[PDB]
């Protein structure tokens, strides 16, 4: 996942 | 006694090429597909990508003169952000490294401006992280909002923590719209409908642990996405 | 498929007769009658009055001790409270005038406690104001929670407004009281029943514009009150 | 009403  | 809309207006924002902080891939596709299913449900609906705090200002303003009386206004967005004593931030492409408040846009001052125009439904769904900034020395103290009992929040995640898209994404959704998307033409009360989607993601292997949607709302009248416009044929 | 608890537990606490602030009445029949509805759902029930600071903190850790993996905890307050950034506070009876957050429960703080158990389900039914308090000089800075997607806040009213009982109460219940007894029964997920109470409150007379439900939830799975705890016979 |  890569954040927001 | 069916709940009707006298308006529905919905303004939508997906940043992606930041100048300073990590680039996102995800929220166009994001703001594309909400675009399509609002569109469907009868919103006029402003889309844009990659606003500079200047950009964002005029956007809300534009969004904000739409409103009135009776008006369901929804405000989507996708990107970098921040929460910090519970006030939410959304972050521009031109936030500098690092920035405080006042680079940004507080969300809670816009849900004032909308409570203004007397908005019949106020939704917010903030598809961005909810961890604290640190560099931002200041403080709300903002005035306490009137009790309009018709607010709903969908977080993409839980305060202090983040919210996600796929690494490398090309063309999947972020976490957030994967699940919204396969709800959202529901016609049922938006809070019901924002928690089915609470329920969905949280079969979700990949996030389990690190994001779950939470709603907060004083939503009373049974209100929805799919309520008729005012004066039109359903 | 059937959500389990693995104990149903609840603490219930009704301030009453403050020192230095104004007297309220109607907690004593709130706690009563969730005492009775909490019963009838198999929980077991802790129900004080009149709670001074530290027979709250001793209360609090009486109900952690029975709280551990997958228990659904619930706590219930009934009283003076406040809000600083986000954070609630719960006010004892023998709090001074004027009082700061140390005089009082940080109801975040127990929840990070409850978490640290483990629990399957964490409620939070505050029935207090929930305005700022000025002499309040302090700032929270808490550690982020985990996200556990199994939390939900049924707020009697919004951040920065009242909460109500009737005036010189007798036998009424408070207002949150009042329309959460009739629905508290319902085998339904707990956010779901807390909406239907939200809609049930919205058409008050008496409290329109001034007290409305608010419910925040990340709670994924569906959860209820009514859950059948492990190993009995349902 | 009376408020807490």
């Amino acid at each position: 996942v890569r954040p927001r | 006694d069916q709940p009707l809309a006298k308006d529905k207006v919905a303004l939508l924002i997906g940043n992606m090429n930041y100048r300073e902080h990590p680039k996102l891939k995800a929220p166009l596709v994001d703001v594309y597909e909400l675009t399509n299913l609002l569109r469907q449900l009868d919103f006029k609906v402003v889309s844009l990508l990659d606003l500079t705090e200047y950009e964002m200002r005029n956007a809300v303003d534009e969004f904000l003169l739409l409103l009135d009386k009776g008006v369901y206004g929804l405000l989507y967005y996708a990107g970098h952000g921040y929460e910090n004593f519970g006030n939410s931030f959304m972050v521009p492409v031109d936030a500098p490294n690092p920035y405080r408040s006042e680079n940004c846009l507080c969300v809670q001052n816009i849900l004032k401006l909308m409570q203004e125009k007397e908005t019949g439904l106020n939704v917010f769904l903030l598809d961005m992280c909810r961890k604290r900034n640190d560099y931002d020395d200041t403080i709300p103290i903002l005035d306490a909002l009137k009790v309009t009992a018709n607010i709903v929040f969908g977080y993409a995640t839980c305060q202090g923590a983040e919210a996600f898209e796929i690494q490398h994404s090309g063309l999947a959704n972020g976490i957030f719209m994967k699940f919204l998307k396969d709800r959202l033409l529901e016609d049922k009360k938006i809070t019901v409908l924002l928690d089915e989607v609470a329920e969905d993601m949280g079969k979700c292997h990949l996030t389990k642990g690190k994001q779950a949607l939470e709603i907060r709302s004083s939503l009373s009248e049974k209100r929805a996405l799919t309520d008729p416009i005012q004066g039109t044929e359903y």
